[PDB]
């Protein structure tokens, strides 16, 4: 009936979701599975293979010209959240009726959805011993990111807990479409001077996940709610994300946030 | 908010 709509619009969703994110989670299963025959991402666990990774991996963004291993490795994690930014803040442009709000709201929405989305972005890389990097060219343990310096060994762990935990929902891109979306358009932001339009949007979405969820995975039920209560707890634990930042920002004098991230983590919660 | 101004209208 209006489902067709709806239908449409998680279409119109995962198209432009394709454009905006180049590596998608279903290349991030067929690198991590071993289902494509690319050469496998190269495993680095320490400092050595770390050095020895270096052709493949590419630890070449520090161009003024080195430090220490935990500066280089945040700073390379630090290089890939501005691209991270710069297609969610692409993604949401393609959201109905989003450009169309004041540029204000549009700000706030990205300014406190980004860290939320993040997250998600980061455990489709993800299993429970490492992450890819290098468009999957790499993949860092787990164990070596822990075993760094304070206040850099606490930072990707947080993000590991809560990449366990999602996964196991089983999330596709075409779900994950619509749920960015979702996390985007909340209308409980600090700072939200029009809640009306954000919330009419956000209602559509959520009839839009809701249905998705249904027809995709039929099998699994109360996913709907199952996924909701997880993106409530991601609100709660990006509030201690943000205060390792202030830490890193104010301590670390070799290295330096960029511009951008200094943004979006300025005058947060 | 300078740059995520910039990438909004841009
Ligand atoms: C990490 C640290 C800090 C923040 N932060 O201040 O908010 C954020 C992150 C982070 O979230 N990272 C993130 C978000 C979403 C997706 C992926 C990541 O990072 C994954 C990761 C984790 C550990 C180390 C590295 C990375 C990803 N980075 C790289 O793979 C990488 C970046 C840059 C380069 C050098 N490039 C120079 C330009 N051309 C030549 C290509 C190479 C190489 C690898």
């Amino acid at each position: 009936p209006e489902s067709a709509d709806l239908r449409a619009l998680a279409k119109h969703l995962y198209d432009s979701y394709i454009k905006s994110f180049p590596l998608t989670k279903a290349k991030a299963r067929a690198i991590l599975t071993g289902k494509t025959t690319d050469k496998s991402p190269f495993v680095i666990y320490d400092m050595n293979s770390l050095m020895m990774g270096e052709d493949k991996i590419k630890f070449k963004h520090i161009t003024p010209l080195s430090k220490e291993v935990a500066i280089r490795i945040f700073q390379g994690c630090q290089f890939r959240s501005v691209e991270a930014v710069q297609e969610i803040t692409e993604y949401a442009k393609s959201i109905p009726g989003f450009v169309n709000l004041d540029l204000n709201d549009q700000v706030t929405l990205l300014k406190y959805g980004v860290h939320e989305i993040i997250y998600t972005m980061l455990a489709s890389l993800m299993n429970k011993d490492g992450v890819l990097i290098s468009e999957g060219q790499g993949f860092m343990t787990r164990e070596f990111l822990k075993s760094l310096r304070k206040p850099f060994g606490d930072f990707m762990e947080p993000k590991f807990e809560f990449a366990v935990k999602f996964n196991a929902l089983e999330l596709d891109d075409s779900d994950l479409a619509i749920f960015i979306a979702v996390i985007i358009l909340s209308g409980d932001r600090p700072g939200l001077l029009n809640v009306k339009p954000i919330e009419d949007i956000q209602d559509n979405l959520l009839q839009a996940l809701e249905l998705q969820l249904k027809l995709n995975h039929p099998e699994s039920s109360q996913l709907f709610a199952k996924l909701l209560q997880k993106m409530t707890d991601l609100r709660q634990i990006v509030t201690e994300h943000v205060q390792l930042l202030q830490v890193i920002k104010k301590t670390e004098t070799d290295m330096s946030l960029h511009p951008l991230l200094q943004e979006i983590y300025k005058d947060l919660y | 908010h300078k740059i995520l101004h910039r990438l909004l209208q841009e």
